[PDB]
């Protein structure tokens, strides 16, 4: 993502192509064809990226919430607990991750 | 008048009320209650305020100027960094000790020639701050005689080049040029980085003015920074050096707006609603 | 070192809001002690490869000024909070409640009364009464203090070097700082 790094990154092979990309392409018609016997693919390394823009926002905000209960209420057979559960401006959740 | 040498002497030797030596006009217009604003501002004071003022005006108090005098000269070496701002009461001692030994009508009329010329003195460093010419030309000029006149190929790319050579140390008086061994060198500004080569650069160009890989990255940090003072027709079209200066006013000329759509790009997309790390290096991938 | 040199990368202070001071890019080398040239020579067309984009990423980005790393950046060059004025609907009348109560009306809870057609609505500048000045944020600290290429390095007379790369120094002073 940065301008500076992108020289020496695709050069080493940080971020840049696949070997699918940057390699001639007899090569990897080579290696397509003697994969089964003779195979050249750990030669090579792959640039796996991860995305910088519209992903994960850099405001502030919690992963984990907690929230106390609104009303609870203690029967001598069962306990209930009720919950506000807020979902802020521009969130989103998946109840799996919830949990008592 | 900030930087005036005998007006800030004024404002540390001379007072800053109005006293019947200094400032006797001023002073006999309200004794006399001829002044424009608050005339009867001169009644209404005590005998102790108000006899004290017509005993001082009409006979005045003597004064030395030499502690004046001499201050003026203190506060023009501390300012044309002839002296250190920690030795400014050190040569003050010091020269109001010189002119105690050596008191004369003669000094004190050689104190007031000295004061006016260094008034002169400080106001010339001033202007040729501004104008910033004089220590470039004497060492440019003092280059280009290493350089020979006569190149055997593209003698017309190269009289206009070291002609625009002069242009840049002419207009920018931040600029300049010296030597440090046998090199000469060009900084673009003062305590700034973009410092060329000129004894490598013109030992790289010469050779390649009638050309139609091979230069040194401070031979193109000298054709980037000579490139805004070159015209289409001072160089070739088809000469490789001329190809690079047409080449490098159309950089700097994107450049220039390219700044002007990084200002805008990043604008919106603030008031778009984007992430602040993503909106900085989308746009740059976009203008790059 | 001088034709193709290292950038100087600027070091941010984040309680300041300035620069602390450039070091070269020493951590971010490349190593071909054992290249030959054949690829020596590819690494040295990265190295200036990537001081092209620096000097063409400067020349967009960083504002012009002359000294490099200031103490105090104007308010007309500091990325100030602009947001839109506050809409406020007040919610009573204030001089028809006065009317309701002397007439012997307890009023309680809370258009919204039903003894008032009338309704206030104030907007207020959100803004600050003065322009901040003085440091930059981080993402202005991104913008501007691009690495610096510095070609030729240190070849000037004393006092044309870029002595505002050292972290000790004051521009103001034209010394370098000590322990007390």
């Amino acid at each position: 993502a940065t301008p500076s790094m992108m020289p020496q990154w695709s050069y080493m092979h940080i971020s840049g192509q696949d070997a699918s990309e940057y390699l001639s392409p007899g090569l990897v018609q080579f290696a397509r064809a003697t994969e089964t016997y003779f195979s050249l693919n750990n030669k090579f390394r792959n640039p796996t990226v991860a995305p910088t823009h519209d992903v994960t926002t850099d405001r502030s905000q919690r992963l984990t919430l907690r929230f106390i209960p609104v009303d609870r209420e203690d029967t001598a057979y069962s306990y209930k607990a009720r919950f506000t559960l807020a979902v802020g401006d521009n969130r989103v959740l998946d109840m799996a991750s919830t949990y008592f | 008048d900030a930087t005036d040498p005998a007006v800030r002497a004024a404002l540390q030797s001379q007072p800053s009320g109005l006293n019947s030596t200094d400032d006797w006009r001023q002073v006999m217009d309200r004794i006399m209650s001829l002044t424009a604003r608050n005339p009867d501002a001169f009644r209404q004071q005590p005998q102790a305020n108000r006899l004290s003022a017509i005993l001082e005006a009409v006979v005045p108090a003597r004064a030395n100027p030499t502690h004046e005098k001499v201050l003026a000269i203190v506060n023009a070496l501390a300012e044309n960094r002839a002296i250190r701002p920690d030795e400014a009461g050190l040569v003050y001692d010091a020269l109001l000790q010189r002119v105690a030994r050596y008191n004369s009508g003669n000094v004190q009329t050689n104190l007031d020639r000295l004061v006016g010329d260094v008034r002169e003195a400080v106001a010339q460093r001033e202007r040729a701050q501004q104008q910033g010419n004089l220590g470039s030309m004497v060492a440019l000029n003092a280059f280009l005689s290493t350089q020979p006149a006569n190149v055997p190929r593209g003698q017309e790319d190269y009289t206009n080049f070291v002609s625009a050579l002069r242009l840049m140390v002419t207009e920018t008086p931040q600029s300049e040029v010296y030597q440090s061994g046998p090199d000469y060198f060009f900084q673009t500004s003062r305590q700034g980085l973009q410092t060329v080569n000129l004894s490598q650069a013109f030992k790289n160009l010469q050779g390649l003015w009638g050309v139609r890989s091979l230069l040194t990255p401070n031979s193109r940090l000298l054709l980037l920074l000579i490139a805004p003072f070159t015209d289409s027709g001072s160089v070739s079209r088809d000469t490789y050096l001329g190809h690079l200066l047409t080449l490098y006013r159309e950089a700097i000329g994107q450049a220039h707006v390219d700044e002007h759509t990084f200002q805008e790009i990043t604008s919106v997309s603030r008031a778009l609603g984007q992430e602040d790390t993503g909106s900085l290096e989308a746009t740059l991938n976009y203008l790059l | 070192s001088k034709e193709i040199p290292t950038p100087y990368m600027w070091s941010y202070q984040p309680q300041m809001g300035l620069a602390a001071g450039a070091a070269q890019d020493y951590s971010t080398r490349i190593n071909y002690m054992s290249a030959g040239p054949h690829m020596i020579s590819r690494v040295n067309g990265i190295r200036a490869h990537r001081n092209r984009i620096l000097l063409e990423q400067a020349a967009i980005t960083t504002t012009p000024r002359n000294n490099l790393n200031p103490r105090s950046w104007p308010a007309a060059l500091v990325y100030q909070e602009s947001p839109a004025p506050t809409t406020v609907v007040l919610p009573r009348d204030a001089q028809a409640e006065v009317q309701m109560t002397n007439s012997g009306a307890q009023l309680a809870g809370g258009g919204r009364p039903s003894f008032t057609p009338r309704q206030a609505i104030l907007t207020l500048q959100t803004s600050s009464s003065e322009p901040r000045s003085g440091g930059i944020g981080t993402l202005q600290f991104i913008e501007e203090f691009v690495p610096s290429v510095y070609f030729n390095p240190f070849s000037g007379p004393p006092g044309h070097y870029p002595d505002q790369f050292i972290p000790n120094f004051d521009a103001v002073k034209d010394s370098a700082d000590g322990y007390d």
